[PDB]
């Protein structure tokens, strides 16, 4: 018969599903390198860019103070005494039971999440513009004046203060003071205070029932909680003195707030989450070269995990690109 | 080379690192809507895959 040459059955049939399963190999060696090393060239770049600007500097010093220290079993099981599971765990499971979703799949964390805002708002901590006058009754802030602020004593210098206000009660003449704790485990006790000590126990908090938290600090001084839901596979926005969940749009627009910059500090990173939530009232960010900020937060994200072995740097990077994404598009998924 | 959207480099990304599963259609769809790259595909997927791992 031939040469007339055979056809065979149709051409080139072009192989994908080999060439997608390579290059998830690839990928993979592209990963890992990246998170490698800390070749001398870049880390002028950070020791340097730390005096070019303050704004990294600020961020430099944050995630030394917010990324390692609330994962501290020491800690965690303090608070996990002095709260009453009993009573959380019995809510979240009478939540649960109203069903919870056709797919629990995960979902009971973010019931757990859900009613620990709760707990800390309707029952645990409590808000305090002034004090209370601490010889006259208790509901009786305003007839407090104020004669500033002032270092802390020897006692309360124990539980890591900078500032005590002080405060004249006119009603009796004795003066309460209202020292500022960044000893969450301090502030178990006080069991009040303002934003800042709000998100630094609720941090905490969440980090006590193991879920994977971060520090969000926005530049036009507030302060909240991102926390993970394996459910929702992202990170979801949680801040406690709103008792808010899923509301990320609550200070751009409800409260139609102007802000500037956002981030997140966490064991795992440091991240712009800017984008989740300054959706309206932006501010200029004139603060640091855009480029110079992703650099910022690569390399200390990097930084915080050396120790980590090559399925967790790998598995992790994932999720911070699926965040990527998340902020780079204007959604979920 | 290499040229492809921004919108795909992202929804590339997107699965690359998020549902690897749907890697292989959206190979499909890519040398679909791109010419040029249907032919380094078969011309060479092992140059494609690395020229690839730049975005
Ligand atoms: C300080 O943090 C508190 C706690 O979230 C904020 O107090 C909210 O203020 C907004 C602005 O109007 C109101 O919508 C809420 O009602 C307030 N919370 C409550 C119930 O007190 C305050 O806005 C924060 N300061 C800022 C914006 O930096
Ligand atoms: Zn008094």
């Amino acid at each position: 018969s031939s040469g007339l040459v055979p056809r065979g059955s149709h051409m080139n049939n072009i192989d994908f599903d080999s060439i997608a399963k390579m290059l998830l190999i690839k990928y993979k060696d592209f990963i890992l390198s990246k998170f490698k090393k800390a070749a001398p060239v870049e880390n002028i770049r950070f020791q340097n860019l730390v005096h070019t600007n303050q704004f990294a500097q600020g961020v430099l010093g944050q995630s030394q103070h917010l990324c390692t220290v609330y994962d501290n079993p020491s800690w965690h099981s303090i608070v996990l005494e002095t709260l009453d599971l009993d009573l959380i765990y019995k809510n979240v499971d009478k939540e649960f039971a109203k069903d919870g979703h056709a797919e629990g799949e995960n979902i009971y964390t973010d019931y757990l999440v859900k009613e620990l805002l709760r707990y800390f708002k309707q029952d645990f901590f409590k808000w305090c513009n002034k004090p209370d006058c601490n010889h006259c009754g208790q509901n009786t802030s305003e007839n407090m004046t104020p004669l500033g602020s002032q270092g802390p004593n020897g006692e309360e210098s124990k539980f890591n203060c900078g500032t005590v206000e002080i405060y004249k009660c006119n009603r009796c003449g004795n003066i309460t003071r209202f020292p500022r704790y960044n000893d969450p485990i301090k502030l178990l006790e006080t069991r009040k205070g303002r934003c800042g000590e709000w998100c630094n126990l609720f941090t905490l908090i969440l980090k006590s029932f193991g879920l994977d938290v971060r520090y969000v600090w926005n530049r036009e001084d507030h302060v909240w909680c991102e926390y993970f839901s394996n459910f929702l596979n992202r990170w979801v926005h949680v801040d406690s003195c709103e008792q808010s969940f899923d509301q990320p749009y609550i200070y751009s627009i409800n409260w139609n707030k102007k802000m500037s910059y956002c981030i997140a500090f966490g064991k795992d990173g440091v991240v712009d989450v800017s984008k989740r939530y300054i959706l309206q009232n932006e501010l200029p960010r004139d603060q640091i070269k855009e480029e110079d900020l992703k650099f910022l937060c690569q390399f200390i994200t990097k930084r915080l995990r050396y120790s980590l072995n090559d399925d967790e740097i790998y598995q992790l990077a994932c999720r911070d690109e699926q965040e990527q994404i998340e902020l780079i598009r204007g959604k979920t998924q | 080379s290499i040229g492809l959207t921004v919108e795909d480099l992202l929804s590339l990304r997107q699965v690359v690192s998020g549902n690897p599963e749907a890697l292989a259609p959206l190979l499909e769809n890519i040398s679909a809507r791109y010419p040029q790259l249907r032919e380094h595909i078969m011309a060479n997927p092992e140059v494609f895959v690395s020229m690839l791992l730049e975005a």
